[PDB]
């Protein structure tokens, strides 16, 4: 699919994800979302080619919630990245590669801090204050770079977001009909119905 | 060298006449005489084979000729120019109608283009 | 396309299939592939037939304005000389590759011509599709010294062999003999082997089965007086 | 990409007693889009009718190039063109663009005034010339047409038999060609009266 | 998939009253050189089947191999392997068409046309043809490369449909098969002189011919021909 | 090929058109492109025909199975996903088929489920699949709401096709109606192209650039 | 196609085959690859027979002219056309030439014109695609001054051998012997050649 | 390279009647511009009162072939003699075709026989085994110049009642066996004279409940 | 460039045109006129490849206004259809053509009728009651042949374009960033400066 | 490379050049190309010399342990395991190999294998790059029963004439007599075989 943001503030990370599902030269749905909980506090949004972005997720998600019942135990934000990278970099050298990229956003309970990881298809990880994939990147940085400041609260973090949002629907050529926007933190994940 | 001769030389002189084809017309009246009959069911063209000398094989000289297969042609005056216009006749029949329509030109047609290069060297450079 | 040419003791006879075809899709049932250069020298042309029609046309144009220009009947060598300096210039571009046939005051002659502009002399040829199994019959019954009645007979034999043995070819067998000191006879149709049988049906429809919306006049004639 | 099957379009000729028909479809699309069903490919010089299938600016610029020949044609001869002389007309003028050719498949039809002779015409894009007895096809449902005709067709049938054979010929091969149909036109043509029909067909 | 090295050119067969006839000449081409002079490219299998062979001839020394070891196995506990259980020309045909197809569907293909030409059991003459492909096909008269475009125009004047076979005697069609043989030596580049031919009858059983050459050739009329035109 | 589903009060609409075709070739008018799985199960078919019709006809013996075995009927999101899951194996070898799954439980309501070749698995209340996809959506989008009886629902999915019928030279022969209920599918009869455009045009006082 | 050209006492001899060949088919098994320029000038066509046909044809008109103007054209003059066309336009032809004439001066002279438009005046030259059989076999045998008979046994040895081995070779044995004598066509048939 | 696929050319065509069906093809086998065979069959009786055939690529129309007549042969062992029911033979044969879709049949087959109500059936599969039956269709190389021929002439397309103009439709009347043949005959002849691959003969298979009978007729062959 | 609409009605056509210019990944002008006035009662709208669209207009437009002077006469719409098309049809077997897709809205002032001439790089010309350029016509033809009326008022045709833009808007994978709609009738050409 | 096998009264000779190429450098100026799989079985190596080293081992191997169980191989054994893997490995091999033996039963034999994997037994047999100047001269020239004497001059001269026009053939002139006297190597350097 197109755009997937992310921004890690104070105590909290959120992730704005497009809403558009065009193929061809029609777009199918304009409600779409890019996104699947791996866990209570952990959620990781995604985009790449057709039907591998979600075969992924979902595969993701099956082997993080096999985990959480198997320990009675939530895993790191830190610890789900490092999986689904090695599953990236596992991918990406076999028969057919996932052409997934994916951001992770999730409120470590133990640390008391939010985390955002940038993962692309090849399996390249970072942990950022804030991430996007694809062209999201080339118009929001220059935004994120001038206005983030770390402590900034969540009600600041969505005015930011939607500044980024307002640069992309004015210089993006695609329309991708909105965004979904989520934050994690501490009370787990909860989606802003109003955007 | 190049043909340096770009201008007209017929002109009109102060009386209204072009004297090179009034001149032209006087060599054709000190031509021999060729005549032209139509009938019903045909035309003739005739001329007399005027021999330069006894000696020259006057059915060498050919003063009528065939321009198409349903088209002939006699003259007065300059034989030379006769016979490089029934050249130019005989090539313009094809080029400008036959290679087009896949038949031969009428009359009144190839003589409109060997009326056409006549006024061409009354008027051209 | 299956045409030969075969010389025989007082001319040369040249014959030609009928059938036209666009891929495999027979687009003519009687085309004549037999052109006239000047009176007494025919060819038949294969390859591109648009170029085949149309270099033949502009020899015999050339071929004319020259026997005119000459007052003498035209030759096979010119118009030979003239087709394969013009397909020889295009580079074999213009697809037209022709058995050139004739006869002219230094006597019979027989050819071949190719698209790039190679030429051969011989007392039987072949071109086209069909030409190996045209060959194969030539091959296999020419001798020297054919009478004229021999030659039309192989001519159209070696057409047959291409009419029924290769797809490129069928229909009708054409057929021109040139002989010494006489008219160049074309012999349109000399054999029909390959006339449709009778239908089963008539397929002739009622009148009025066609549904129409709107009828009209159409003005052929020129703006009127009064 | 290929020409001669972008706008498609089919046109059939064929002749009958002391009478010729010639018929065409009423669609021009690209590719798969329908764009108009007012698109005739029949036109006429006098009582000569030219039908032209393939590429439609070709169509469009052949049309306003013969009618320019045979206007000219017509003020030095004093006279209309014949089948016979526009066909030859058709021939020249194509295959005088053999290295960059009309990407078209033109057929003529119509009665020599003067010998009341019916005659049809086929040409190929560089202008090789077809001139059948029977029926001449074009365009994008060429085979299909080639199938009808060879069935339906029967020699001698009255101008108004005719009609039926050709308006039947056009419309069963147009509606097995995706890019043919959108209606037709069935010209019957004698030797000092032509009839214009409009077809009723499925428009898909 | 590969490409033929060593090849065979044209084999060549017919149908008469009483049997078949295939033949084909002893060359083995490497491209343009006219390398091996010796091939034997019929081989007989029993006494009433000959397997005709064009194409590659290092996949025809294999297929000449699963015949010699075909006769081997159809001997195997068999009383009757040289009676009533002796290998039929169509048991031959079936089984190498098999093979072929198989072999075209794993893309590996044995690069070889092939004519069985035999009598069976009760004296009908088989004649079947087969290919890298797979492709069969029966004719009164088969051949195979050049000979499908030249040979087989000269023999189906002979033999044009089935009702000629009962008319067609041994004399007049080897006749046509050794005419066949001369213009294919005129017309193919890739043809020799030198040829083999087999005559398989319902009386007189299998008669190999070897060492035959093409004769009667007419060169003569060359002479008169001087220049490319003028 | 042009193929449509839509959601609304009355239940779930299908229309597909009967045409089929090789190049420019027209193959067939007389083709089905809906797959009756089960009385509650419809599958559209778009793409390869070969592809449709194998997978298809599959995907209702694996839901006979599902039910033979859980004594329940499958779930609409069950039955696509068996599909989607099969095709998503399959990536990259060609396949070419793009469909519609619609069907109605209890658990679910009326369900339409798009799966694609590509792997694409999407949920939804409007679908539009083949060449003639854009000429039906402009006639749905423009017409389409919850509050439609199944006659008016069953119309405007007819006249949908019929607009890409026209339009789109690859859809057309005829119309094949499907309306999916509470109580399982109900076919609504083959509706020929050639009757129902001069029909609708003169009923409906549309297609004004025609004449007839 | 198995074209040579030998230098001998007398003079010199053209030899060539009769064989021209499209893919495996054989076009012309009749073919005359022998070609006049000049009375006492011949050359030997190899390559494209449009290209080396057409060639051949300009040089003929070449030399008519020069004769008309400046009397009989040496051997090498000939050669030196032939060059100028076969290397001017080197990128659009295929044509392997060797130029043969006799010279009362001058005598018997060779002259062989590669793909490349290059001369070599040889004392025998050999050409075309079965010319590469028979290397080994003439550097052998050749001997300068040789009788006439023995040339024409040399030749007709020689393009058997390239005939035998070469598939796209082949026909009868076309030979022009150039001398003070005249002009003397020779040719020798399949059954001649092929049991030596 | 190696090319796996040729095209043998030919052209079939079945026609249901109303208690009956044939399938005829000419007996015409092709490479490029040569002819193989003027008579090699085409169309096969394959037990249980179906008739099929594979056209295109022979080698893979006789493969398919073979391979479906095994089919009916374990049916009857498998199925204690169970007669192989013609919408049964289609399914199993649309198995077959699809088994390779990666490297397919390059062959248009059609079946025809009689349905399990004694009606005319034929059933008609692209190269990779998608299937329908239908009441006509013609396969292979002159199928193209055939079915709209048979569209106008089975099924009375565009034709209408006279005096009517175009409001009443001429009504779809069963044909006869006599009158099926005439058209398939007509079809042939037509497609004979247009197409360069089609000639040499005809041979059709007719299917009633009686069982399977044949009728051959000439076509031109050049 | 992207989407460009025609419709004639009673006694007016009505062009509807894209403002948005993107070059590559960005979208550089959102207020773009495709369109230019070749005479008082003639309109031309453009769309193709960058450069040729304005350098071709801007031509024809000069051709136009050249035989409008020496003759003291405007052109009737078929004319400048014809010359258009012809200009085209020239172009199209040039050295580089011009790749330029045009609609000609005109009001005739003899005949008094509105008139609309769809042509295209090739010099393809078709007089139509409503064209399109692009994929344009994919999702609006469908609209089009259904609710057009011949008898349709201008604001009844404003109202059905609005349709026909809302449709595009929904489907259509571009942000075209809205359109200019100009009215070419008796009076001349005005554009509509709200829609 | 020039390659040759000839059988003459005693038994027969395998006759080679020396020289390895790369592009146009010469690699090796002194290979051996005749190399022995028995005692009395030796081969001659063209094509890819990796491909031909990699083969010639295997059948040494082959031979060795056929020896072991069954005694010496026959000539043709060896041409068959030589087969077998060039026929078999066709795709992957570019190989032309000669094989020649003396049995006391068969005496002289000579086996030739082609590119293709084809055998063919043959009086004599010439493969390589070279030998296509020599086809003329060796058919010319080859007798069946020579002497010693004789068959290592024709060799000799063969492989000169050969060495002469091929670009890729020089160096020394080896050969290897198999007779049941046992088994002889000649060498033939520039200055003798040159000046032929
Ligand atoms: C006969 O049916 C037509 C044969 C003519 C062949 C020449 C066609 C020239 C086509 C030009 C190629 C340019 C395509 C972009
Ligand atoms: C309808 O569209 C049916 C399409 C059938 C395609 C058949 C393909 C046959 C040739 C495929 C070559 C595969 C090479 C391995
Ligand atoms: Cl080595
Ligand atoms: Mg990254
Ligand atoms: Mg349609
Ligand atoms: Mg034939
Ligand atoms: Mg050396």
């Amino acid at each position: 699919m197109d755009i997937i943001l992310g921004i890690r503030v104070q105590d909290s990370v959120i992730l704005a994800s497009s809403k558009a599902v065009t193929r061809g030269i029609s777009v199918l749905k304009d409600s779409d979302d890019k996104t699947r909980q791996l866990s209570p506090h952990t959620l990781m949004s995604f985009a790449g080619e057709a039907g591998d972005t979600v075969q992924f997720a979902e595969y993701i998600q099956a082997n993080i919630q096999l985990y959480s019942i198997r320990e009675d135990y939530e895993l790191s934000p830190q610890a789900v990245s490092s999986f689904v990278r090695q599953e990236l970099a596992k991918s990406i050298r076999s028969r057919r590669p996932y052409q997934v990229n994916v951001l992770i956003g999730g409120y470590d309970k133990k640390k008391n801090k939010p985390e955002l990881y940038q993962i692309d298809y090849l399996g390249t990880k970072v942990e950022l204050p804030y991430g996007a994939h694809g062209y999201s990147g080339f118009y929001t940085f220059s935004l994120l770079d001038h206005h983030y400041r770390p402590d900034m609260t969540t009600e600041e973090g969505l005015d930011l977001l939607k500044l980024c949002v307002q640069e992309l629907e004015k210089r993006m050529p695609m329309d991708f009909k909105g965004v979904i926007v989520k934050i994690v933190d501490k009370d787990g994940i909860r989606q802003v119905d109003d955007f | 060298m190049t043909d340096r001769y770009s201008f007209s030389l017929t002109t009109f002189s102060p009386s209204g006449k072009l004297g090179q084809i009034d001149y032209a017309l006087t060599a054709v009246k000190q031509g021999v005489t060729s005549l032209g009959i139509k009938a019903t069911n045909g035309v003739v063209i005739a001329t007399e084979k005027k021999s330069s000398s006894p000696l020259a094989m006057s059915e060498t000289l050919s003063k009528v000729s065939l321009l198409t297969p349903d088209i002939g042609a006699v003259y007065s005056g300059m034989g030379p120019d006769y016979r490089v216009l029934v050249d130019k006749s005989r090539k313009v029949a094809h080029t400008s109608y036959k290679r087009i329509y896949g038949e031969y030109p009428p009359t009144k047609l190839l003589v409109s283009e060997v009326a056409k290069i006549m006024q061409e060297a009354t008027q051209s450079g | 396309t299956t045409i030969v040419g075969v010389k025989f003791n007082n001319g040369v006879v040249i014959a030609a299939d009928t059938r036209s075809t666009q891929g495999p899709i027979v687009a003519d049932k009687n085309c004549a592939k037999l052109h006239r250069i000047s009176p007494k020298i025919w060819c038949a042309g294969a390859g591109t037939a648009a170029d085949t029609e149309a270099v033949t046309q502009l020899i015999g144009s050339n071929i004319e304005l020259h026997s005119l220009y000459t007052s003498r009947e035209p030759r096979v060598v010119s118009a030979l000389q003239m087709l394969k300096q013009h397909l020889f210039k295009y580079q074999g571009h213009i697809g037209a590759y022709l058995i050139v046939a004739g006869v002219d005051p230094t006597g019979s002659h027989l050819f071949s011509i190719h698209a790039h502009g190679s030429t051969d002399v011989g007392y039987y040829l072949s071109l086209g599709s069909g030409s190996l199994a045209a060959m194969a019959v030539l091959e296999s019954h020419w001798k020297q010294d054919l009478t004229k009645e021999e030659a039309i007979k192989l001519a159209s034999d070696a057409i047959q062999a291409g009419i029924w043995n290769d797809l490129g070819s069928g229909s009708n067998v054409d057929v021109c003999v040139m002989e010494i000191g006489k008219d160049a006879e074309y012999l349109r149709n000399y054999l029909t082997p390959n006339v449709r049988e009778e239908k089963q049906k008539s397929y002739k429809f009622p009148r009025g089965t066609t549904a129409v919306l709107k009828e009209s006049i159409v003005n052929i004639c020129d703006i009127q007086e009064e | 990409s290929d020409p001669s099957s972008i706008n498609g379009g089919i046109v059939v000729a064929m002749t009958g007693k002391d009478c010729v028909a010639i018929a065409c479809d009423l669609r021009l699309g690209s590719q798969s889009l329908g764009v108009s069903n007012k698109f005739e490919k029949i036109f006429h010089y006098g009582h000569v009718f030219l039908g032209i299938t393939g590429l439609a600016t070709d169509v469009t610029t052949l049309n306003e190039m013969f009618r320019y020949k045979t206007n000219l044609y017509k003020l030095k001869e004093e006279r209309a063109i014949e089948p016979e002389t526009f066909t030859q007309l058709v021939s020249s003028s194509l295959y005088e663009r053999r290295f960059g050719p009309y990407f078209v498949g033109p057929v003529v039809a119509g009665i020599n005034s003067k010998s009341g002779k019916p005659f049809i015409a086929g040409f190929d894009l560089i202008g090789c010339i077809d001139e059948a007895k029977d029926f001449i096809v074009s365009g994008t449902a060429s085979d299909q047409l080639f199938g009808m005709c060879e069935s339906l067709y029967e020699p001698n049938l009255e101008p108004e038999d005719l009609f039926e054979t050709i308006s039947q010929a056009l419309l069963n091969a147009a509606d097995r060609d995706a890019l043919s149909g959108w209606g037709a036109v069935v010209y019957i043509i004698k030797k000092d009266e032509v009839v214009k029909r409009y077809l009723k067909m499925r428009q898909d | 998939t590969q490409q033929p090295i060593v090849t065979g050119t044209s084999v060549i067969s017919m149908k008469y009253d009483n049997g078949v006839i295939i033949a084909a000449d002893n060359l083995g081409s490497y491209g343009s050189l006219l390398r091996f002079n010796g091939v034997e490219r019929l081989i007989p299998v029993g006494d009433n089947t000959v397997v005709g062979i064009s194409g590659d001839i290092s996949d025809m020394q294999h297929i000449e191999r699963l015949l010699k070891d075909l006769v081997t196995e159809n001997a195997y506990d068999n009383p009757l392997a040289d009676a009533e259980e002796a290998l039929e020309p169509s048991y031959i045909f079936e089984y190498l068409a098999t093979v072929m197809y198989q072999r075209r569907s794993k893309m590996n293909p044995l690069w070889n046309a092939i004519i069985v030409a035999g009598v069976q059991s009760n004296g009908d003459q088989f004649l079947r043809y087969v290919n890298l492909l797979g492709v069969t096909y029966s004719s009164p008269t088969l051949a195979t490369g050049f000979g499908a475009h030249m040979a087989n125009p000269l023999l189906r004047k002979v033999v044009d449909r089935e009702s000629d076979i009962p008319k067609t005697t041994v004399q007049v069609a080897e006749e046509a098969i050794v005419n066949a043989m001369r213009v294919l030596y005129y017309r193919d580049a890739r043809s020799s002189r030198n040829f083999s031919l087999a005559i398989i009858d319902k009386n007189t059983g299998l008669t190999f011919k070897k060492n035959l050459q093409v004769e009667n050739m007419k060169w003569d009329f060359a002479k008169d021909i001087k220049g490319y035109g003028t | 090929t042009t193929t449509l589903a839509f959601r609304f009060q009355g239940g779930i609409i299908v229309a597909v058109d009967s045409r089929a075709t090789a190049g420019n070739w027209v193959a067939s008018q007389t083709v089905k492109k809906v797959i009756e799985i089960n009385p509650f199960l419809l599958g559209t078919m778009a793409g390869g025909a070969a592809d449709c019709q194998f997978w298809e006809t599959w995907l209702g013996s694996q839901c006979r199975l599902h039910e033979l075995r859980e004594k329940e009927r499958i779930s609409v999101a069950a039955a696509s996903k068996i599909l989607s899951n099969l095709v998503y194996q399959y990536k990259g070898a060609g396949l070419s088929m793009g469909t519609m799954i619609c069907g109605y439980t209890r658990k679910e309501g009326p369900t339409i489920y798009y799966v694609d070749s590509d792997g694409t698995r999407l949920k939804g209340d409007i679908f539009c699949v083949g060449s003639g996809q854009t000429f039906a959506y402009g006639v749905l989008d423009s017409n389409y709401k919850w509050d439609l009886s199944v006659e008016d629902a069953l119309y405007l999915g007819k006249r949908s096709i019929l607009a890409a019928a026209h339009r789109d030279a690859y859809s057309g022969g005829s119309v094949n109606l499907y309306h999916v209920t509470e109580d399982g599918w109900i076919y609504h009869g083959n509706h020929d192209v050639g009757e129902l455009f001069w029909k609708v045009k003169e009923e409906e006082g549309s297609f004004n650039n025609v004449i007839g | 196609t198995s074209i040579m050209a030998v230098t001998f006492k007398d003079g010199v001899i053209l030899g060539a085959d009769s064989r021209t060949t499209t893919g495996a088919y054989i076009a012309n098994r009749v073919t005359d690859k022998l070609t006049r320029v000049h009375d006492k000038i011949w050359c030997c066509r190899s390559g494209s027979a449009a290209d080396t046909q057409a060639i051949a044809d300009i040089v003929q008109y070449h030399l008519e002219l020069y004769t008309s103007q400046y009397g009989t054209p040496s051997t090498e003059t000939a050669a030196s056309v032939f060059k100028e066309l076969c290397y001017e336009n080197k990128d659009n032809l295929t044509a392997g030439i060797i130029v043969a004439g006799y010279d009362d001066k001058n005598k018997g002279e060779v002259y062989t014109i590669p793909l490349g438009g290059s001369v070599h005046k040889l004392p025998y030259a050999i050409a075309g695609s079965g010319s590469t059989f028979i290397y080994g076999y003439c550097d052998k045998n050749f001997r300068e001054n040789m009788s006439k008979e023995e040339t024409v046994d040399f030749i007709k040895h020689s393009l058997s051998q390239a005939i035998k081995w070469d598939g796209s070779s082949g026909g009868v044995i076309r030979m022009v012997v150039l001398t003070a004598a005249g002009v003397e066509r020779l040719i020798f048939y399949p059954d001649e050649y092929e049991q030596l | 390279q190696f090319n796996p696929y040729g095209d043998n050319g030919g052209t079939i065509l079945g026609i249901a009647g109303e208690d009956f069906a044939v399938l005829a093809g000419d007996t015409r086998n092709i490479t490029d511009y040569s002819i193989n065979s003027r008579y090699e069959p085409k169309v096969f009786d394959c037990g249980d009162n179906i008739v099929m055939s594979a056209n295109g690529f022979a080698a893979d129309g006789d493969a398919l072939v073979k391979r479906f007549k095994n089919s009916v042969k374990w049916y009857h062992f498998d199925h204690n003699d169970k007669k192989l029911s013609i919408n049964s033979a289609a399914r199993n044969i649309q198995h077959l075709l699809y088994g390779k879709r990666f490297f397919p049949y390059y062959v248009h087959t059609i079946i025809a026989g009689l349905d399990e109500d004694g009606k005319g059936a034929v059933y008609s599969f692209d190269p990779v085994g998608s299937y329908e039956r239908e009441q006509c269709r013609a396969g292979g190389a002159a199928a193209s110049l055939i079915m709209p021929f048979l569209d106008n002439q089975v099924n009375f397309k565009n034709q209408y009642e006279p005096g009517t103009n175009g409001k009443v439709k001429k009504p779809l009347k069963y044909l006869s066996v006599e009158e099926v043949i005439k058209l398939v005959r007509d079809s042939f002849t037509s497609a004979t004279e247009r197409h360069i691959q089609v000639g040499d003969g005809l041979e059709i298979l007719i299917v009633t409940k009686d069982g399977v009978r044949k009728e051959f007729y000439e076509l031109k062959r050049d």
